[PDB]
RNA sequence: CUUUCU
RNA sequence: GUGGGAGAGGGUGGUGGAAUUCCCGGAGUAGCGGUGAAAUGCGCAGAUACCGGGAGGAACGCCGAUGGCGAAGGCAGCCACCUGGUCCACCCGUGACGCUGAGGCGCGAAAGCGUGGGGAGCAAACCGGAUUAGAUACCCGGGUAGUCCACGCCCUAAACGAUGCGCGCUAGGUCUCUGGGUCUCCUGGGGGCCGAAGCUAACGCGUUAAGCGCGCCGCCUGGGGAGUACGGCCGCAAGGC
């Protein structure tokens, strides 16, 4: 799993400010720490289907809040982006 | 010709024919009974009446080997088990202790079609 | 009927979280190594879950049973 | 890391020597895993429900580890490899639930 | 056991 | 976000006992089996019934429910690892980031297909016994594909609640599962039954709407011809749309 320290570590990384739990960044980032340790399970275990929708769920989130972040501040986005490595 | 005097009772019912088998203390046989043994050649062979009939006779040729006390142990339901078991309660043989012992299975292999329909 | 006294009140506090305490789970078999109903374990559906679960590691342990004979007939 | 609770049933009619003999490749192969013994409880000999492995009665060792998670089910290979050694079960420990409390 | 048609 | 919770939700590996079948050994005879009756069938190369040992496959009694989980198909022995969803409390953070969703992509019971493995029980076809006016059936004795695993394909269904999704609004009563609480009840999530208002052709529905409303999607337009023909797309095929 994800220890709290794992989790924790991160939101602090992304953080906007001392107490940011929930920005459009600390979000994304936590997303995309999910989404990897996930795609990493299904590069094994191709068959555990019931557990990719749950993928294929986490990233239409994560998708869906970075079209909101373009289009309110498109450069903390591709501050983001670029950041959490995202896209290619 | 063995004198066993204590010994066991197999009694195993059906709803097709009875069958006693008498063994010793731990587990060979030494007679056995049931409705063919006996006359009765088709569905009579079931009937509880005939249950008493191999009930005495399983226990007749084993007050050969001079059996006194015997262990009866119940297998499956059927056409006549406890007529069985008065049989031999009767006979000569003591009745020591009785059990239902049929096998159940833990869910293992998918019976012939005329068994299923139930879950 | 069947109020003859229900299991869980003819005891004290228990863990039944306790895969081992064969002295009480010994209790909630019937005269057969089969479990109980809640009827007659007096448990609860959370309870009486949890129940299940450790009376069948005890099971495969060793230490509870998995099926007795009857002795009547 | 996670704390377990580590099963074994050996064959009763080990002497003083092979039953503690037993305990040595477990205590090692504990160890050799990761395995942080917190503490032991070893009650013995007890009357099994049934037969395992013909013998009627049974040796049960316990102990509660702290041990790596990603190497449990291997610990437990190992485990079971004695011949001796006809039981074994590793569970995740719990809080105890109680009830009629 | 089965046991058509009108 | 922090802290908790229940769970047959999914994937991999491991392992437990009951039972069936087969094999070996003991003991032991004349039958067993099966039906409405029977017969085929199995048995003196010794079966059935009984005990001990072994090999193997498949499923997982009781708990078990009127229960739970999942988007659906579906999911129940036990253990560990990997992993999805969902609920509650605190109200801490972002600040409309929301809803629906033609096409797309993915999932999709069973049967079926391709390659390889496996094969105990069951069993289309089939080979027999019986019943019958006849029996290509029902009942009985056998039995191949298959049912099982792996990888790939098929994509259907009474795929059902025959009821698309989301939000707001409109008496209560009772039982139930899971969480919190000031815990003989209150409060949140879920499953049932009876019912206000109202709705409906009626049956019924009724805060789990089939009521009152708004948004977005799919669909219908008498029956037969016919889910057929044609064309197109997909499939190895069967066949699908
Ligand atoms: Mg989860
Ligand atoms: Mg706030
Ligand atoms: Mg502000
Ligand atoms: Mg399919
Ligand atoms: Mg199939
Ligand atoms: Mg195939
Ligand atoms: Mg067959
Ligand atoms: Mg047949
Ligand atoms: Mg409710
Ligand atoms: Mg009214
Ligand atoms: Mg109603
Ligand atoms: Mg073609």
């Amino acid at each position: 799993p994800i220890t709290k320290e794992e989790k924790q570590k991160v939101i602090q990384e992304f953080a906007r400010f001392p107490g940011d739990t929930g920005s459009t960044e600390v979000q994304v980032a936590l997303l995309t720490l999910r989404i990897n340790r996930l795609s990493e399970h299904l590069k094994v275990h191709k068959k555990d289907h019931h557990s990719h929708r749950g993928l294929l769920m986490m990233v239409g989130q994560r998708r869906r809040l970075l079209r909101y972040l373009q289009r309110e501040d498109p450069e903390r986005y591709r501050a983001l982006i670029e950041k959490l490595g995202i896209r290619g | 010709k063995r004198q066993v005097a204590s010994g066991r009772a197999y009694i195993h019912a059906s709803y097709n024919n009875t069958i006693v088998t008498i063994t010793d203390p731990d587990g060979n046989p030494i007679t056995w009974s049931s409705g063919g043994v006996i006359g009765y050649k088709g569905s009579r062979k079931g009937t509880p009446y005939a249950a008493q009939l191999a009930a005495l006779d399983a226990a007749k040729k084993a007050m050969a080997y001079g059996m006194q006390s015997v262990d009866v142990i119940v297998r499956g339901t059927g056409a006549g088990r406890e007529q069985a078991i008065r049989a031999l309660q009767a006979s000569g043989l003591q009745v020591k202790s009785i059990v239902d012992d049929t096998p159940v299975p833990h869910n293992g292999c998918r019976p012939k079609k005329k068994f299923r329909k139930a879950s | 009927p069947s109020r003859k006294a229900k299991v869980k009140a003819t005891l004290g506090e228990f863990d039944l979280r306790d895969y081992r305490n064969v002295e009480v789970l010994k209790r909630f078999l019937s005269e057969t190594g089969k479990i109980l109903p809640r009827r007659r374990t007096g448990l609860s559906g959370k309870e009486q879950r949890i129940l299940a679960k450790t009376i069948k590691r005890a099971r495969i342990l060793g230490l509870l049973p998995f099926t007795e004979k009857l002795v009547r007939k | 890391m996670r704390r377990y609770e580590v099963n074994i049933v050996l064959n009763p009619n080990l002497d003083q020597s092979q039953l503690a003999l037993e305990k040595e490749i477990i205590q090692r192969a504990l160890e050799n895993y990761g395995a942080r013994v917190e503490k032991v409880e070893e009650l013995g000999l007890r009357r099994l429900a049934y037969p395992i492995a013909k013998d009627p009665q049974g040796y049960f060792l316990w102990y509660q580890v702290e041990m790596p998670e990603d190497r449990v089910n291997d610990l437990a290979r190992e485990l079971r490899i004695r011949d001796n050694v006809r039981r074994v079960m590793v569970v995740k420990s719990q809080e105890p639930f109680l009830a009629n409390a």
